């Protein structure tokens, strides 16, 4: 009984982007699903950011209170990119950092999600601000990485030597992607692909062939460029063990609890949910599971979006596997 | 990923020496102007140069050309913005095809990430 | 004390093809080294496999006793691509596994090196007919894949529902890779490489960084041809946790213990040895090491090939971390 | 690999109708005859088609045609295998070039593997 239900609002963007939902529509219709945990992306949906002035923040507090939702978790992006010609400095990137440290400080809440790409490096150079804040950075662990990808064994080594407890991971559900998303294929499909190419990739995504294997196999079948896109998905989309994430529980802060669409079963199509959330009970896990939709950008070409509807299922099916 | 959202319904209206029209970004969250890195705009399948497109986002104008000057003029996440394009010859009344061909700088992201989108707009007076 | 040192007659295969040693000459070689254990390559130092006779098998069983040497290992083959159109039907690659499970019992192997690429579902179909010749079959595990790996852990759901003990691994050291071959990256620019874009590449090799990232950037780097190729490479050439080991050990039954380069002061210049015989001896591994030379392909453009001087300072090297 | 030993020094012998030379594999074990997928042939930079070539291994002559139904047909790691080559007029004396492009179906990669080779030989009486 110790996981709790969130979202990041990140999955209503549909709604968002097309001024359907505001900002307190999201949160809205958040506490009435029971998520009273709330994820929010600064740069998505609060125009003004790194700018927002007391009265901003001060209305989020009394937004929070009139809801019962409690701000948990705060998304940080960083544009390295954002020079042409060149990336950021290092001392550049720290102050991009901070100003995403301090503004978590200032919503409330107890964790950054820190981009999965963020460097060792930048994590340790920023540390000491993290500390000023009693701030949490929580590096996202997104396909096709995991637990044991160098990228974050080294992020391990860094955090092991440094020793802070401000600092791990947040695991995003597509490193459990159990089967290749329906919702994926079918819009390849619609986007031209070779419905016996895409059954071949789907039946090959389920048998674990090496990526590269598949590329070549539909390549050497005749497929089109969309099919050889359709295949090269399998470079991007991969199964983990589910069973890894008790070694590093103390540094699971928060979970991306990603998903594509949830069928008329209140189950989720692709991705292993029905596998991890037994082994975090297993862990004594007693952070969030922030439902993190992102059917939106697969299927608007050809269907309304109910980003709502889709979360409210979500949320009873994580109430499921939770056991409430 | 928005593609379809692209290139906004009922807003050709004429400017001199050209057309304006809305642009929405196809991208999840705001962006600072300098990553849009390329922003090919066709108006009934021609090409219009980047040195006679400008881009208005809120109460600032800039020229295409200076976008990289833009670090920290943010594409707001689902803001229209007015993109006027200076055109040869004025356009003539009703429907006429726009197009619209984005490449972001998104720097967790190793190619340029593309959206593409046209329609079908009458010139509104 | 238990880790025993063998090779793998791969490791001579510059000498072979060239004549300039015999199939005997190799064992020869081996336990002058005291590397008593033999790994072979049927399809490399036999010709006439798989019809190999009565007299070919008990001359190899007289040499074996003469060097004092013990056949160990046979590396299989499955060439399921030998019809042009089509793969091998499963009873067909059967037959082609059979072959070499016949030819391993017939020359006193103890395990088969099993390709890497080979399905779990033909690991299953075959083990009666391992079963039938006390034949343990190891599946190699080599870059990119790792213990982790999708296509390893359906394996061990496989060999969790069998629960035979002849199923097992082979772990090769290419998954510890833990800098970018010397001899590649020299290679490389031989063959019109930018120097600088090499030590860019190699650079974020050691840095742990996605190998996308790196393609893409080369390329927006302005990469010529063969700097895309050298990038590409950290797409087969991985890290891996050396730790991941101990929960396999009762089923590595052989190691491939892979080198490039050798150099003067008896060190392997970017493989992980010092890392994974520590565990191998925490865990009580009493197998064997084998060499499995295969720098030859990338000096032979520029330079003298020396197998044996390679393979013996790879051995001395061995001896050395193992503590005789 | 083995790229440096794909033709043969001191081969190029005349026969009736072309030249004759020998080939290595640049592969690291034996392979069945019918998985060497590609192998193109240049004479003094002229290709020379598949239905002019012939590979000799060992005793058996095979056209280069009807590779397919070779499939237990190894060319053994390291054996030499003898190149006839039907030409379209004779060759005079001295020194020609021979190249070699060879694609091999490997079954546990997923592209054709590659190796390659030129070297500048004497027709030897």
């Amino acid at each position: 009984p110790q996981i709790k239900r969130g979202v990041s609002l990140y999955s209503f963007q549909e709604e968002f982007f097309l001024r359907k939902m505001t900002l307190e529509d999201c949160v809205a219709a958040c506490a009435s699903m029971g998520a009273y945990g709330i994820e929010s992306l600064a740069e998505q949906m609060m125009p003004g950011f790194p700018n927002l002035d007391d009265a901003f923040y001060d209305g989020w507090h009394a937004m929070m209170a009139k809801y019962g939702t409690v701000s948990v978790c705060h998304d940080m992006f960083l544009d390295t990119k954002k020079f042409r010609g060149r990336l950021m400095t290092l001392d550049e990137q720290v102050e991009s950092f901070v100003r995403d440290i301090r503004h978590a400080s200032r919503l409330g809440c107890t964790v950054i999600r820190v981009l999965n790409f963020v460097s060792p490096e930048l994590m340790e150079k920023v540390l000491p601000h993290a500390e000023q804040s009693n701030m949490r950075l929580g590096l996202e662990i997104h396909a096709p990485m995991h637990f044991e990808h160098p990228w974050v064994l080294r992020h391990i080594e860094f955090m092991d030597r440094l020793g802070s407890p401000l600092l791990g991971f947040i695991p995003d559900m597509g490193i459990f992607t159990k089967h290749f998303p329906p919702v994926m294929a079918e819009r390849l499909i619609r986007q031209g692909a070779t419905p016996h190419i895409i059954e071949y990739i789907r039946e090959q995504y389920d048998r674990r062939v090496l990526a590269e294997y598949v590329v070549g196999d539909v390549r050497n079948m005749g497929g089109n460029p969309v099919d050889i896109r359709a295949a090269e998905m399998l470079r991007h989309n991969n199964w983990s063990n589910p069973r890894r994430l008790l070694e590093h529980m103390d540094r699971i802060f928060h979970v991306h609890a990603k998903f594509y669409e949830m069928d008329e079963q209140d189950r989720e199509t692709s991705l292993g949910y029905e596998e991890v959330i037994p082994v975090l009970k297993e862990g004594g896990y007693s952070g969030y599971l922030a439902s993190e939709y992102e059917g939106n950008r697969h299927i608007q070409d050809a269907f309304e979006v109910d980003s709502v509807e889709q979360v409210r299922r979500h949320q009873r099916m994580l109430a499921r596997l939770i056991g409430e | 990923m928005f593609d379809k959202y692209i290139v906004v319904e009922d807003s050709l209206k004429r400017v001199p020496g050209g057309v304006q029209f809305g642009v929405r970004l196809p991208y999840y969250r705001g962006l600072g102007l300098s990553m849009v890195e390329t922003m090919d705009v066709t108006v009934d399948g021609e090409r219009v140069p980047e040195e006679n497109l400008t881009v208005t986002l809120g109460d600032r104008t800039v020229p295409f050309a200076r976008r990289d000057d833009e670090t920290d003029t943010i594409w707001n996440f689902g803001e229209i913005a007015t993109v006027t394009a200076r055109l040869p010859h004025e356009l003539g009344p009703g429907e006429h095809q726009v197009g619209v061909n984005f490449g972001l700088r998104i720097s967790y992201f190793p190619v340029p990430m593309v959206g593409q989108d046209a329609k079908t707009l009458k010139l509104v007076d």
